[PDB]
């Protein structure tokens, strides 16, 4: 047992969910019809992959997942796509009017009309779990649905499932692929509302992913599909410990103990390597030392910021593939001498290491080269607050003139909700400053 | 005089399983519980640790406990896993998440009565129960938090029995989570009040031995546990075999512990060997004696020359001259007399057993009650306060209903323990 239920919310969350579940099926040998020939446990089993897939008597392996959107367009492509047989129709939930890039419509006007149905569907998934561990919630900061409906759902989940674990994968906005000018408003509103209801949240900066596709995959102008194939690789690295068995496997919840020193400081920086084109991986094998080194190169981070000018409170390495502890320990030792890794004075400096032997998979027709070993680093660095600073500044430029605020007020929100949300963000930025100051 | 053995949590069950493998082999019991044994020394005191079942099978008086089923499945899958009584597997499903508070107050509380029921059944069949021995780590959640909860409840129901533990101290060099110093400090507070004897098995020392002495570049918990199983076999010798001493847990406690709270022992072993590779020259009794007292052979990372031995128990295993054993043991004391407190006359006692451990013609095991053990608790106290001064990682604990005040009391009690050990180092 220890099941995990994934919840995919709004355009970004749904489409990233498509990439992730496709990759999971390839990693576990699950066909588009849901059949898994190597599973001799027909209709059940307590295997590692069963944390993410349930099984029917007919041998079908079904994602423990719900897709929710306030309009039908994006989820309809799942209903008619390559993996349509994978999902029971009740797992794919759509309204008719989206949030129109408006947090207040996602949280209140449109969102409140479908929230009870969404919790009914989630409840049906939970009732099939013998040991439910928690939820993984995928959404954008910037969309009206990803921000407003997600925070409504997180509030309702805290009520309906006590303090059962809730983790987030959150898409931080970038000008290169953003869709709305009010994304800073929606980001601050949802970050404020969700902060108490989330235990751990992985921010993915679309500009960082966009740059990695351009720099390392030689993609001239990356699309959502390019970004999502890379994002799903990072999500897969983080969830690999939950989905695979392993002597050196370390549970994600055990990394969380180290990553979260105070409830509000729960935003780990993810760095992933190697991201390399097929043309360049050819006759070029990257060693454990090389991919580990790449985790301390800021250009490989999921969030643009500079950990060299911040302090570390934790550092975790999640390896997959042909890796043994001896190579890892050797790579870390040289890195410590050669790199700018400053820890805060109140936490130990060792690196926590997990190794899963199943090597990374790539989606056919993708851009990533298939490699023998990969690593995702998860670090708690004060540097991640820069991303809050950039967003809070953009929020402030517009809010001082109250630009666009009438669209939220017209849906029933009050100005005090904006300032209350911005004050929490200011206090968050200050929390990150304080944890970095030396003890007395 | 029966001993009831309890192993709790991941580390407790792994080192617990190794111990039962090792001493079963020494007593001529196979994984089925049958005795195909050479000597009869092997069976004379076999009831201290084994229940006898019909069909002349020997079943360990062992209870296996965990809040998580995984490592107990591996034990049952393991070599001697079929020897344990299946009713004595007591486990939950949710785990403890490396959290002392969950093992002690919330998850462990749900399961502890089932364990006490199994303890009771084993005790009621005992002719005269000596007491209990617990294997556990102090750095996780289950062995540490639920283990000390079990100790407290076992003491309430059996207040006139002896409580002995093998407690594995956490080390950053061999570390799972940052909160180990918290879990360890809360546990030591329990151990100080509620055990009569605890063997301090320091993962720091086990790591240093494997790396430095045994030249193992990347030590695993398997390499650490080879050392642990050898130490556990040695320190149990006089409980399990007939000799001039015929020891039990209470006599060990009486003769090793001059003041109730100072009951934490540095174990030592010689020769130090790595798993799988055997060396073919036996030591000389003079060599055994020097190595067993060498800081490089201590299983607790403390320098004995930084303190004084209050009491020492030494056991020599193998065919050797007891005259030479006596002379060499007298030699070390007479040449190093400053390191033995003058106010406990003749505080070194030696025992000899003919049966050697597997793979060695001769071995020496060392049990020291040294004031240098305070270094161990100081090290843990520094790591505790480094985080505790910023209240770092506390929410994992306050979320289970614990209060900061409880952390302050446990730290203060462990500092007092350090002071008391310092008091006798100068007398
Ligand atoms: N990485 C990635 N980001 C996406 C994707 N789709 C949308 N986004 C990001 O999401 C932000 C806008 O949120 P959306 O999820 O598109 O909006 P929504 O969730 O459908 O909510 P509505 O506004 O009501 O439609 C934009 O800034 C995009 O950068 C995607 O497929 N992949
Ligand atoms: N020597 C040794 N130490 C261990 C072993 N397994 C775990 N540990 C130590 O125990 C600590 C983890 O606690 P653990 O027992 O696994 O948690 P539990 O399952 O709640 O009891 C770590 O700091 C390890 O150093 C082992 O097999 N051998
Ligand atoms: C300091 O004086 C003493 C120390 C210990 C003991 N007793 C009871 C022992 N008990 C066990 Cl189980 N093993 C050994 C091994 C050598 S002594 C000993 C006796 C006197
Ligand atoms: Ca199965
Ligand atoms: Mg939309
Ligand atoms: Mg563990």
């Amino acid at each position: 047992m220890r099941e995990c239920i994934s919840i995919h919310v709004g355009q970004a969350g749904v489409q990233i969910g498509n990439a992730c579940w496709e990759l999971y099926c390839l990693e576990h040998g699950i066909q588009p019809d849901g059949q898994m020939p190597s599973d001799k446990t027909i209709g059940g089993g307590d295997d590692s992959f069963n944390t993410f897939f349930s099984e029917t008597g007919a041998g079908k392996h079904v994602p423990r997942a719900v897709f929710v959107d306030l309009e039908p367009t994006v989820i309809d492509e799942v209903r008619t796509g390559t993996y349509r047989q994978l999902f029971h129709p009740e797992q794919l939930i759509t309204g008719k009017e989206d949030a129109a890039n408006n947090y207040a419509r996602g949280h209140y006007t449109i969102g409140k009309e479908i929230i009870d149905l969404v919790l009914d569907r989630i409840r049906k998934l939970a009732d099939q779990c013998t040991g439910l561990q928690g939820f993984l919630v995928f959404h954008s900061f910037g969309g009206g649905t990803g921000s407003g409906f997600t925070s409504l759902l997180m509030e309702r989940l805290s009520v309906d499932y006590g303090k059962k674990s809730k983790l987030e994968f959150s898409i931080y906005p970038a000008p290169q692929v953003s869709t709305a000018v009010v994304e800073p408003y929606n980001s601050i509103l949802t970050t404020h509302t969700t902060l108490e209801h989330s235990d751990c949240a992985f921010m993915v900066d679309n500009e960082a992913i966009y740059d990695i596709c351009r720099r390392n995959l030689d993609i001239e102008r990356p699309t959502y599909t390019n970004l999502n194939r890379l994002i799903s690789q990072i999500v897969s690295s983080i969830t690999a410990s939950l989905r695979f068995d392993g002597a050196l496997n370390v549970d994600l919840t055990e990394f969380q103990t180290n990553l979260v020193p105070y409830p509000r400081i729960h935003f780990p920086l993810a760095t992933y390597a190697p991201v390399i084109s097929a043309e360049k991986a050819y006759h070029e094998q990257l060693s454990v030392a090389e991919i580990t080194n790449a985790c301390f190169e800021p250009a490989n981070q999921m969030v643009k910021c500079d950990p060299r000018h911040g302090k570390y409170m934790a550092c975790c390495l999640l390896y997959r593939g042909d890796v043994v502890p001896k190579d890892v320990n050797a790579a870390i030792a040289t890195i410590k001498t050669k790199r700018s890794i400053q820890f805060v004075d109140w936490c130990p400096t060792g690196f926590k290491v997990g190794i899963n032997y199943q090597p990374p998979t790539v989606v056919p027709g993708g851009d990533l080269a298939k490699v023998q070993r990969a690593v995702c680093m998860l670090s708690n660095t004060t540097a991640i607050a820069e991303a809050w600073a950039r967003l809070d500044h953009k929020f402030d430029l517009m809010y001082a003139k109250r630009a666009f605020v009438h669209w939220y007020v017209g849906e029933g929100m009050e100005e005090g909700e904006f300032s209350e949300a911005r004050e929490d963000m200011a206090a968050l930025e200050k929390d990150y400053e304080e944890v970095g100051v030396d003890s007395v | 005089r029966e001993i009831v053995h309890i192993q709790a949590g991941q580390c407790g069950n792994q080192i617990g399983a190794k111990f039962w493998e090792v001493i079963s082999d020494e007593h001529g019991i196979d994984p089925t519980g049958s005795y195909h044994g050479d000597s009869d020394l092997q069976l004379e005191r076999i009831n201290v640790y084994y229940n006898e079942a019909t069909g002349n099978k020997y079943v360990p008086r062992a209870i296996l406990v965990d809040l998580e089923p995984g490592t107990m499945d591996s034990v049952r899958s393991g070599p001697f896993g079929q020897i344990f009584r299946p009713d004595n597997f007591v486990f939950g499903q949710s785990g403890a998440g490396n959290n002392w508070a969950k093992g002690h107050y919330t998850e462990g509380a749900e399961l502890v009565d089932s364990v006490l029921d199994v303890v009771r059944k084993e005790s009621e069949s005992c002719d005269c129960l000596q007491g209990f021995q617990l294997t556990h780590s102090l750095g996780g959640g289950t062995g540490s938090g639920m283990g000390t909860l079990l100790i407290s409840k076992i003491r309430e129901e059996y207040p006139d029995r002896i409580m002995n533990t093998f407690s594995v101290m956490p080390s950053p060099k061999v570390s799972d989570t940052v909160v180990e110093p918290y879990n360890a400090t809360l546990s030591v507070h329990q151990l100080v009040e509620n055990t009569d004897e605890t063997y301090c098995i320091d993962n720091e020392a086990l790591y240093d031995i494997c790396f430095r002495t045994l030249k193992l570049t990347t030590p695993t918990y398997g390499d650490l546990n080879h050392l642990v199983s050898a130490t556990m076999s040695g320190v149990t010798t006089c409980l399990r075999f007939p000799g001039q001493l015929n020891a039990d847990l209470r006599k060990l406690a009486v003769n090793m512990v001059p003041f109730p709270r100072l009951h934490f022992f540095m174990p030592g072993f010689a020769p130090l060997t790595s798993r799988g590779s055997q060396q073919y020259r036996a030591l000389t009794v003079p060599e055994l004696t020097q190595q067993m007292f060498d800081s490089k052979n201590m299983m607790a990372a403390c320098d004995p020359r930084h303190g004084r031995y209050l009491t020492v128990a030494a056991i020599f295993r193998g065919r050797m001259s007891m005259k030479e054993v006596d002379e060499q043991m007298l030699n070390v004391q007479n040449k190093n007399s400053s390191y033995f407190v003058e106010w406990i006359p003749n505080n070194v006692k030696t025992a000899v057993c003919d049966i050697p451990p597997r793979g060695l013609k001769m071995s020496a095991t060392f049990i020291g009650n040294s004031t240098a053990i305070q270094e161990l608790f100081k090290r843990i106290s520094e790591q505790f306060t480094a985080m505790f001064r910023r209240k770092a990682f506390l929410h994992w604990y306050t979320g289970e209903g614990m209060d900061e005040m409880e952390f302050t009391e446990a730290e203060s009690n462990m500092n007092d323990l350090v002071s008391e050990y310092q008091q006798y180092q100068d007398a």
